[PDB]
């Protein structure tokens, strides 16, 4: 099914770390492009997701699968996550997509 | 109508204080409880359920003076378990309940000597618990909570 | 006379739990054969309740007493509880019963 | 200083008072001692904040010198006056004789220990009134400390 | 077959003849989820309430005269303060007469029991302990103890 | 203890000065809310020491120590005077005392 | 007892081969992480068998039960051997005990 | 002898007040991070001495000498008192002991 | 004073209090353990790539000889980052009894030493370890009898 | 232990094809430089297997392991077959080896 994209729908709280793994079944993509589109509830943006700092990026050749683990997570980060990654054989080069959406609910701030 | 809503196997069973020279664990009354399994077969809790438990007894002994210097005041708690069916003490108490001067004329002198146990433990299903005394002779059941037995579902 | 169900009537809300108690009053009459009976309003059978789980069955020999608390009520446990007991003492065999009423409502 | 705790259960655990004379005045600002969740020390007397199961403990050291009349009993019990049922009731008690007959006559120094202790579960209600009791409040042994106490904690 | 939470039950040693040892790993004993047994010490686990309780027997066959006096103290050392302070303790003197002498034969038990509830902290080390060790009676089963239990 | 009452049993003169430090040792504890009692020789009643003018207190929250300096002294403070600070971790309040003795001669 | 030692008290001249026994009473002791120790001719302490050896074991899970024969019997040591073994339900951690004589003369 | 504890046996009776006095020779080590440790007769551990109240510490650098003064003795108070400090030089990073023993008797 | 050293260094010696075991410390006089190196479980932790010399001595001392004919060893075990698997760089074996249980005599302490050394490329994570077979002989009475150290050349 | 040989022990017959696998666990060792060596059954001289014709080579770069197909099996192809492997990281050059045996057996025996 060409990168299987697992943690479909996921439920966090604010404050927590959500890893989404994808795992690649077409063997002619490879694991050293991949890229991470992002796209906020209510917009239709699809922004590209960069590798450092809270979106720490673990990819592993042996298995052939690639996470992005989230931290410190907030409220403005709930939205649907695609992976993707770069294939090439002969004269044909393309890429491949998946799918999976977050919601994240807040702590509701006890007031003394 | 019971409006309280509680669980956890608990029991705290009290003498009969109409049974003669006897340690007669009774439920059925006052500040006493058996309830949410724990079965009272033959003077012995059944353990309703696997878990750790906290178990608890007093005997308090009267007499009405020391004759003899023959007696030996006990206080255990013995366990029969499904993996060792051999009865063994998991808390045991020895007591002198004549220190000494043998009353040998004008005796006319009650004298009271109290033994508490507990501590905690795990028990498993069908573990029997039993509480027991040396000379039921003594037992002073007259009053209230002088002697009493229990365990609780921690 | 002979077993005095004590809890003749109960209404309890939807998620509570109802205790029923049952005291013998025949010293020939046993404590190790106790049964639990009841009929859903609305059924013609009486069901047999199975000690165990959301069924617990206290029992203390001494006293000739045996309890059923029954937790996680719903309204499909309403209808009338009765207790049982096996008697035997010469030549004689004979069974007790005594009667009760249960409602919840949700 | 910060905790790193929420904790609740109802607890309580009170120490005698050693600069107190010959009386059993309870305190709960002393060290190892607890009061919260609800728990009220009222008339030298704890009161129950919820209904549930609860564990009920005190310990009471007895300490004289001599025996003048020979016999003497001593007497520690906890009571409880409920709103179901509003009479002082011994929930545990417990009887002790320190000292058998013979009274040392004629000769000096000769201090007696006797400790007593109580423990058991029981169901409290909310409202209900408990109480560490003693016949004799003056041969209470309240030196050093956690020798006289008293206590209750929702299990 | 599940757990619970710290909780500790700790039986004296039978074969330490004149000594206090706390073993864990003896019949109806128990020492798991998180409670360390150091230097005859328990090591509370986590912060919170707990129950610690101890009983000791005291067994001697013949009686002094130096008016006896036994001790039972349950200590804790915390973290925040770090002075042996006691929690719960009791004394007891058991031999009232002059000696036995004339009739010497003094086989005498006394039993002293420890309870409570207390707030305990992270690292804190609690420690059952007695004045005279000589007159210790592990003889049978479970007459000695020590624990506590995470309430 | 947990509070070091450090100036045990000072005997001076008519004079000033009568600093008395103390320390405090369990971290439950808070240097903010100190309290000072004095009570008078061959007295039976503990008064509460009120500061300001002649009883002066120097806070030192680094080193979670306070000090009472007493100054212009009298014949009338002869006594013995505590420190004390109230403490409070999760569940449990208490407060904490030391001891110390002061002993005033006169020209 | 737990742990039953059948064949106990014995005085067998240097040279000899007989299995002592001991069944386990406890079922939650494993026929498994089992060890073996003898005594110093009942003199000292007990020392602890190793593995294999001069010491022979016996061991069926099915029976619950380990045994200990006796080969190449030289004058080693006299004294009480005991034989243990770990028990572990649950939240509990125990172990269980033996003990048996054997007495050695020479030719 | 790095470190060297001078009192080395010393007997006082209860209600008395022994001084303990320990003299760097070492020059790597401070006489600001030093540390007091006590055995209690019978005990196989060594606790940790808290500094304050009981327990008085003088310092003087000059000579690198460091006293433990203790008031109040009970009969609690016999066993093995060493003395440590923290040195370093360079790369290095040690610690250094002693060795001293009180009894104390009752009156 | 002045100590630009900078380089990956460690010289740990065995403790003397812990008895029939080998436990290394480095917070005692004349013992080094700075610049990188870690030591965690026993084990000494390479800080960075490069040049090593490694090096360690055992004293073993048993007062007889026994029966049992004993096979004293020592062996410098390195577990890599690159290759999971404990591998021997240094190794020794010593036969310290070559005569039955002395029949009528007794004492007559026997004592052998152990010394290794060597270079070696290290890589960072790298856990160097000093183990022996029979730690109920180690001699640890006196200084410097037993000990164990690497330095980045 | 660097180096792990698959087929062990292999009894193929005359006019067959046996492949035989080794899995690298050094991460100093490359699958670029790889080599086979065969030992004849009765001579001691090993050979270097060259690959081309009946000896082909496969290699997969994600797991880091090799393999041999010998196709067009004859009864003189008996012999024991290891596998090798050129390591190099900073200064340190080496090499590594495994272990496999082949018995090949031979028709005929029409049972008459």
């Amino acid at each position: 099914a060409r990168v299987d994209q697992t943690p479909q729908t996921i439920t966090k709280e604010t404050g927590e770390s959500l890893t989404i793994n994808c795992v690649l079944r077409d063997s002619h993509c490879a694991t050293s492009s991949t890229y991470w589109y992002r796209k906020k509830s209510g917009s239709t943006n699809e922004e590209s997701i960069s590798k450092g700092g809270r979106y720490v990026e673990t990819v592993n050749s042996g298995s052939k699968s690639f996470s992005l683990r989230i931290n410190d997570l907030t409220v403005e980060d709930s939205g649907t996550y695609r992976c993707a990654s770069e294939c090439q054989y002969g004269l044909a080069e393309y890429d491949v997509y998946g799918g999976g959406t977050v919601v994240t609910v807040n702590a509701a701030a006890h007031h003394h | 109508s019971s409006r309280t809503p509680s669980d956890k196997p608990v029991a705290h069973v009290v003498a009969n204080p109409q049974a003669e020279g006897q340690l007669q664990w009774l439920n059925r009354r006052a500040n006493a409880l058996l309830a949410n399994g724990v079965e009272l077969r033959d003077n012995q809790l059944v353990v309703p359920s696997e878990g750790l438990y906290l178990i608890y007894s007093q005997v308090l002994f009267k007499g009405q003076g020391c004759p003899s210097t023959h007696v030996l005041l006990t206080h255990t708690i013995s366990r029969i378990a499904v993996s060792y069916q051999t009865k063994v003490n998991l808390l045991s108490a020895i007591k002198s309940p004549c220190q000494r001067e043998t009353p040998e004329g004008a005796e006319a002198k009650p004298w009271y000597e109290p033994i508490y146990l507990g501590g905690v433990f795990q028990l498993e299903k069908g573990d029997r618990l039993s509480a027991e005394i040396n000379r039921p002779d003594y037992l002073d059941f007259a009053e209230s909570g002088q002697v009493y037995f229990g365990i609780i579902a921690l």
